[PDB]
């Protein structure tokens, strides 16, 4: 049998992962209660039917009934890891801006030796389950053909030497398509695996203005659609009174961006706002804002490019640290949660 | 060569405009130097003093 919607109303798990069928208006109860301090940065649905992986702090967790039950698989070397799925029951765990890198083959954890001590992105080739790619914070891509066993540098630096690169986001349909984001250097895009990079425009409303690109996510449903989080540093000039933060959308694969969301009390943005594009609708982006502060809780936002408006739901958790979608019923969203109050 | 008011401006700008929860020391230095450059100019004493303060700890 293939992927199915969860066959439960309550989740057997420690509380780090739940699901919603209504865009976050209601969250499935969990048997366990999430404890401070907890982050769930890693959460992916695998191609293996009804199988997901999550990292709750340094606990690697697995579900094989589409999220109804979560069980501990192993303890990872890092307590802060993100997950990238690969074809054939495989995933890579990695610490963002850290050095830890490991492979998950089913239930087997293999520590890898990263070619970078400051990892800012990982991508997998869906047509070749051994072809994995990694980016370092200087903007160097590294390529591997042996499931991460060994590595070699690939292409040129996204922004040239001396850059501080926040992220490299790989197109899930094509490892050779990547978007990089840097400090004052804005965005870049490659369609050839890092051999040539083109500087993006549109992150600043001023021609040639500097910008930051903190995070980007290529739509799993359209290689031409890229969502991004960044700052217009001209708008955020000293003494301006504006932090210049926006969400952006590209329809040419990362060459040019347009502002789609502004940082306001109605749509609150930070330099680490989670981006979760819909895997089936290139018009739709989910994002979050949450804080422990004053017990505000968490907003789960939904942007729709058809109209350009943002809706939201609210829950009481300190934050949503990761999002994945059920491939058989993508209206079912898996949420990895944070609890951080002292 | 940096007083309390200028220190607050430089590091508040670095945090809010340039840093993330996973930023490491290398990126803090880049952010602090760029923030002081934004506020006071690349040839300023403020930038020189920020650079030297991070230079002191080998970064």
């Amino acid at each position: 049998s293939g992927w199915r919607a969860p066959s439960c109303t309550k989740v057997t798990g420690d509380g780090a992962v739940t699901f919603t069928t209504d865009d976050g208006a209601t969250l499935a109860p969990t048997t366990g209660t999430l404890q401070s301090v907890s982050y769930t940065h890693g959460l992916v649905a695998l191609d293996t039917p009804n199988t997901l992986l999550a990292t709750h702090n340094d606990e690697l967790q697995r579900s094989t009934d589409a999220g109804c039950t979560w069980t501990k698989v192993a303890t990872l070397g890092s307590g802060s890891t993100w997950l990238t799925a690969a074809t054939g029951g495989r995933a890579f765990a990695w610490e963002k801006n850290g050095g830890y890198l490991a492979r998950v083959d089913g239930r087997t954890v293999t520590k890898l030796s990263s070619p970078s001590a400051d990892i800012v992105g990982v991508g997998t080739d869906k047509a070749r389950r051994d072809h994995v790619r990694l980016a370092g914070s200087d903007g160097q891509l590294y390529d591997s053909t042996d499931a991460g066993a060994t590595w070699k540098p690939l292409g040129k630096l996204a922004f040239g030497p001396g850059a501080s690169v926040y992220t490299v986001s790989f197109d899930p349909a094509d490892l050779d398509h990547a978007v990089a984001g840097g400090m004052t250097t804005g965005g870049a895009v490659t369609t050839d695996g890092g051999a040539t990079w083109t500087a993006a425009t549109g992150l600043s409303a001023t021609a040639g203005g500097k910008s930051n690109l903190f995070a980007a996510s290529v739509s799993p449903a359209d290689r031409n659609v890229v969502y991004a989080l960044g700052i217009d540093l001209v708008e955020a000039a000293p003494n301006s009174g504006a932090e210049g933060r926006h969400l952006y959308r590209s329809t040419d694969g990362g060459r040019t961006y347009t502002r789609i969301v502004d940082d306001t009390p109605d749509t609150e943005l930070t330099n680490s706002t989670l981006l979760a594009p819909s895997p089936v609708d290139p018009n739709v982006l989910y994002f979050e804002y949450g804080t422990y502060f004053q017990a505000y809780g968490t907003d789960l936002y939904r942007y729709d490019a058809r109209t350009g408006k943002v809706g939201k739901t609210h829950n009481a958790h300190d934050g949503i640290s990761a999002i994945a979608f059920n491939p058989a019923r993508p209206s079912v969203m898996y949420l990895g949660l944070e609890e951080v109050q002292i | 060569g940096i007083g309390r008011d200028k220190l607050g401006k430089i590091f508040y700008r670095a945090l809010t405009q340039y840093l993330t929860p996973t930023s490491n020391f290398s990126q803090l230095r880049a952010a602090a130097v760029q923030s002081a450059t934004d506020l006071y100019g690349s040839t300023s004493q403020e930038v020189a003093s920020v650079k030297q303060a991070f230079d002191a700890v080998g970064v």
